[PDB]
């Protein structure tokens, strides 16, 4: 069930 | 004369340029920014993305199953483009355990279920926040 | 496009695969294969590489009669492996100065350059000897 | 000259399995 737990914490370096 | 010269020399050309921040096109910049976020994700999430993949044991009748059931977890809460980077990357580690473990026939599938999940669940999230085109400029490194 | 979306499935796929050791298609294993050899070259013989490209001065006006003068040079004496990868490597490096130079238009012209003299004076060599399968074996990285 | 001699010399790494 975790794959819905990664999906909510992955974050990307983003350009700000 | 014969089209795999130019398909040769446009790859080329591609990299050499994604090399120095340029693009071919807009749609070599889109794969550029996606590999580079696949391998981003990679990195990052290493751990986690280590323990869910191993967790499959994949076969030719069980293949499409895990496919599915991974994929409707990863979007249960919605669409990101991080949840959708992590899509590819897990599409990704599927065809690379595919192959490690003789099971060759299934690459050619998971792509397919791939293009039909995009083109069917990702598309209409994709085109209502910028499209690939935003994905780019988010998360590409390129020159632009 | 549902042809685009499964293109960059199909981009990021082979990637991926590529990665560790494996190809999606043989022309994608000639492809990465190509890619790695022009990095090759470019490091080995950077400081002679960087001098005779710094000299190039790229014009509109002055490009076709520049590559083609360097091409017809570099294979004066003949065609072997490493004169086409150099060929490939100085075909990408005209593409980079050109868009450094905003003369973006130069790129597809010089694709078009590449692989119609690969197409009419390099094929026949390759093909004689044993083709891009030979070149994979002996330059690629493949697993086995 | 230069680039007739820079495609005399090129050698890259060669998967030799011998």
């Amino acid at each position: 069930k975790d794959w819905e737990e990664l999906g909510e914490e992955i974050r990307l370096k983003v350009f700000v | 004369m014969s089209q795999s010269n130019r398909e040769l020399v446009v790859d080329f050309l591609s990299y050499k340029l994604s090399q120095k921040g340029y693009s071919w096109s807009q749609m070599a910049a889109v794969k550029q920014a996606l590999r580079e976020a696949g391998d981003e994700f990679e990195l990052r999430y290493r751990r986690a993305f280590s323990d869910l993949t191993s967790q499959l044991h994949i076969t030719p009748g069980t293949a499409y199953q895990s496919f599915e059931q991974v994929v409707n977890e990863l979007f249960r809460d919605g669409v990101n483009w991080g949840r959708i980077v992590a899509f590819f990357s897990f599409g990704g580690a599927l065809c690379v355990e595919s192959v490690d473990k003789e099971m060759q026939v299934l690459v050619s599938r998971i792509a397919a279920w791939m293009a039909t999940y995009l083109n069917d669940h990702l598309e209409p999230w994709i085109q209502e926040n910028g499209g690939w085109d935003t994905f780019v400029e988010l998360y590409g490194n390129n020159a632009a």
